[PDB]
C-alpha cells in the first residue's frame, strides 16, 4: 500500500491493526491543522469537547443501531462480586477465557462527534431565531480494523454542527462546502467533492444509502492517496434534515422540529494525507502551507 | 395484494392517521413516513411476499404511494 | 454538600451518565494551558508519544492489570455475529429486549494508564542505552468507577514521564520530578502536601500489594484539598515499579539486567479542577502570578 | 508437620527457581526468587492449605521472609 511508508516517521505498532502511537512529528501537524480549522469558525459558535465514551442510553435513541450495529465499539467490565471477578481471573489464569464474564456498562466509545450535543442542545428548549451553532471534537471508534493508514479503529473527528431551520442549515451547508474546498486548497492537497453515503449495514442498509445518494444528502471531499481510482474522504457535510431534531425533541424558532447538519474533519486522515502529499520534511513543505500552518 | 399492504402500512409505517385514510395516490411522506418507517416498510414488503427489490428499484419513489407500492410488485 | 459541585455549572455538561462530561471551552482552555506548563518543563532526550483510549487487550492481560484491577478495566466489545445475528440484537432491542447478548469481546481494552503501551514498544529497540529511556506519553485513560463527584471522573487525560533504565535510572528520575512537580504546584498556587500512598489493588491479595507498596514507598501522591481538607485528592503520582514491567517485556538495561521503570502521571482533569476550586471560575480574577505562570 | 506443609504450598506456589528442600527454614525467600505477585499467591495458598485468615497488620513482606517467619505467623495466629 502507497501510505505504508509513511508508518515509519508517524507511527509505532501498539498490536492492533488501525490503533497506533503518534509520534512528536505527527501530533504537531494534528495540531496545527486543529489551529487551522479552529481559525475558519464561523460566529457565534460554542465550543464542546466529549471524552471517547458516551451513554448508551443516547445512542440507541440516536438511531445508531437502526444504521450501523456492525461498527460499535460498547464497554463492558467484570461486574461482579470480588469472588465472581476472582472467578473470572482464576479462569485466565488456568488458560481459560476470562471474558466470558464481561457484562455491558451504560457506555459505549463515541462513533461520531457530534451525538453528545443534541439533547445538550433540546436540554435548553426552544432555539433562538437563527439556530445554534457547536464545534465539537471527540476521539472517536469504528470496528473495523484494518492495516490500512487511512483506515483507523480509533480517529480524531472535528465536527462543525448547525441545528435551526431548514433554511439556517442549507445556508451553513452552502458555506461549509466553500470553506472546507479553501482549506484543502491552502493546505495543498489534491482532492474532488462528490455526493456519497455513510456505510449503513444490511439490506436496509442499501435502501438508506441509496436514499441518501439520490437526496444529495452526503457530500465528501476526496483526496487520492493510495490511488486516484479509489480516493478517501478526508472531510464530509451531512445534512440530517429533521431526525436529530425529531429524536430530540428540538423545536426551531418557528416550533418546528429542527434540522441539523454538520461538516466533519477527519484529522488524522487529513493529517496522513498531509504527509503522503508533502512528504516527512517539514522545512521542505510548501512555502505557502508553511505559511498558512503558521511553521 | 392492496389489502396486503395497507396493513403492513399500518404494522410499520407509523403514520399519525390510520392506514385506511390513505387514498392510494397520496404521497406516503407527505403522510407521514419517514426514511427508518420506510426502510421497515420495505421489508414487511419482501416479507409478506417471497421476492427482493433489485437495488434500482431500492428507493424513496418506489413507496411514495399506496398505487407505487403495487405497481413496483408486478415487475 | 460536596464544595466542588457548583463548579459544574461553568465546566461541564451532562452527558447521561456519571464520571463522564462533555467539557466547556472555559474548562478546555485550562485544560490546554496545564498540558503547555507540563511540556515546559519536560527534560531534554524525552521522546513524546501519544496514545489513543484504546489499547490491545493482550498487551494489557500480559502487564498484569488483569489480577491488580479487574474491577476497573473497561474491555470493548462488539456485534461479531452474521448478518442475521445482527439483525436480530437490533429487532430484540425493538420489542423491549436486550441487544447486548449478542456481544463479543474485541482485541481491545480501553486505556487504564497513559504508560501501559510505551513498554513493548521500549522492549521493540533492543537494550537500553547508558542512562535509560525516558517518554512523555498522555492517553485519554478509563476506569470503571462511576461517581458524581467532579474529582472522580470515569474518562479522564493523563499525561505521564516514563523513564525506563538501571534502578539508579529511575530513583533519581523520580526525585527530580517530585521536586519539580511540587514547584509547579506552588507556582500555580495550589495547597498540598506530598504523602506515600497505594494503588487500589483488588481483593484480599490485593491488601498485600498496597501493604508492601506503602511500606516500600513505591508510590507517592500530590494532594489537594477539593472536597475536604481530611480527604484531599491525588492530582498528580510518583511511581516506582522496580523491575515488574522490564521483566514482563524483557527489557534490558545497558548493564544486560531486567530494567527498572517509574513514572511521574498528572492528572489533568484533576488538576484543573484544582485550579478552578482554588481561584474560581473568572480567569481574569486569578492572582496575576498564576495568570503569568500560564500565559494568560 | 506443619512446617513441611508450608514447604509444600511454596513449591505450590513459589515460583521459586530452585527446589524447596533446598532452602533453609531461616533463609531470605525473596533474595531466593519470592516475587511481589508470587508472595501474595503463596499467602493466598497458606489460607487454602490452612484454614486461616491473616489479619491486614500481618500482611506484609515480612511474615513471608522466610518459612519460619511464615511458620511463626502462623502460629501465632491460631
Ligand atoms: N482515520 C480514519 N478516519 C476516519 C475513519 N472513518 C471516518 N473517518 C474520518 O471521519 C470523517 C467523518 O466520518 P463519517 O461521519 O462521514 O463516516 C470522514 O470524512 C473521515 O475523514 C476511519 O476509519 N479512519
Ligand atoms: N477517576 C479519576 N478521575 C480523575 N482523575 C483521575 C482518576 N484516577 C486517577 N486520576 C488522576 O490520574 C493520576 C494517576 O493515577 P494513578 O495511576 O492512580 O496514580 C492521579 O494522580 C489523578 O490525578
Ligand atoms: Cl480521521
Ligand atoms: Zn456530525
Ligand atoms: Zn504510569
Amino acid at each position: 500500500d502507497p501510505l505504508d511508508h509513511l508508518a515509519d516517521k508517524l507511527f509505532h505498532s501498539m498490536g492492533s491493526d488501525g490503533v497506533y502511537a503518534r509520534t512528536a512529528l505527527y501530533e504537531s501537524i494534528v495540531e496545527r491543522l486543529a489551529a487551522l480549522i479552529t481559525s475558519h469558525r464561523e460566529a457565534g459558535t460554542e465550543a464542546l469537547r466529549f471524552p471517547p465514551v458516551m451513554s448508551r442510553a443516547q445512542l440507541e435513541k440516536s438511531g445508531y443501531l437502526k444504521s450501523f450495529p456492525n461498527l460499535l465499539g460498547c464497554v463492558c467490565g467484570l461486574h461482579g462480586t470480588e469472588r465472581e471477578i476472582n472467578a473470572a481471573v482464576s479462569r485466565f489464569d488456568a488458560g481459560g477465557d476470562w471474558t466470558t464474564s464481561l457484562s455491558p456498562a451504560d457506555l459505549v466509545l463515541s462513533p461520531a462527534a457530534c451525538y453528545p450535543v443534541y439533547p445538550i442542545a433540546a436540554s435548553r428548549g426552544p432555539l433562538p431565531k437563527g439556530g445554534l451553532r457547536f464545534d465539537v471534537a471527540a476521539d472517536c471508534f469504528r470496528r473495523e480494523p484494518s492495516k490500512h493508514l487511512d483506515r483507523l479503529q480509533s480517529f480524531r473527528m472535528r465536527e462543525y454542527v448547525c441545528i435551526g431551520t431548514p433554511d439556517d442549515v442549507s445556508d451553513f451547508r452552502e458555506r461549509w462546502m466553500v470553506r472546507a474546498q479553501a482549506i484543502a486548497r491552502d493546505l495543498g492537497l489534491t482532492f474532488r467533492v462528490d455526493y456519497a453515503s455513510d456505510p449503513f449495514f444490511g439490506r436496509a442498509g442499501k435502501m438508506l444509502a441509496n436514499n441518501q445518494r439520490d437526496q444529495q444528502l452526503k457530500f465528501e471531499l476526496l483526496i487520492p492517496l493510495r490511488s486516484e481510482e479509489q480516493p478517501t474522504a478526508c472531510m464530509s457535510f451531512n445534512y440530517h434534515r429533521e431526525h436529530f431534531g425529531t429524536t430530540w425533541g428540538i423545536q426551531d424558532a418557528n416550533g418546528e422540529p429542527a434540522h441539523t447538519g454538520c461538516v466533519a474533519f477527519g484529522m488524522d486522515r487529513l493529517a496522513v494525507a498531509m504527509f503522503h502529499t508533502h512528504g516527512t520534511d517539514l522545512s521542505a513543505w510548501p512555502a505557502k502551507v508553511r505559511d498558512i500552518l503558521g511553521l | 395484494m392492496n389489502a396486503t399492504i395497507r396493513e403492513i402500512l399500518a404494522k410499520f409505517g407509523q403514520l399519525p392517521t390510520p392506514v385506511d385514510t390513505i387514498a392510494d395516490e397520496a404521497d406516503l411522506y407527505a403522510a407521514g413516513l419517514s426514511s427508518f418507517a420506510s426502510v421497515q416498510l420495505m421489508l414487511g414488503i419482501e416479507e409478506a411476499f417471497d421476492i427482493e427489490f433489485p437495488d434500482n428499484l431500492l428507493n424513496r419513489k418506489s413507496f411514495a404511494s399506496i398505487k407505487a407500492i403495487e405497481d413496483t410488485v408486478k415487475l
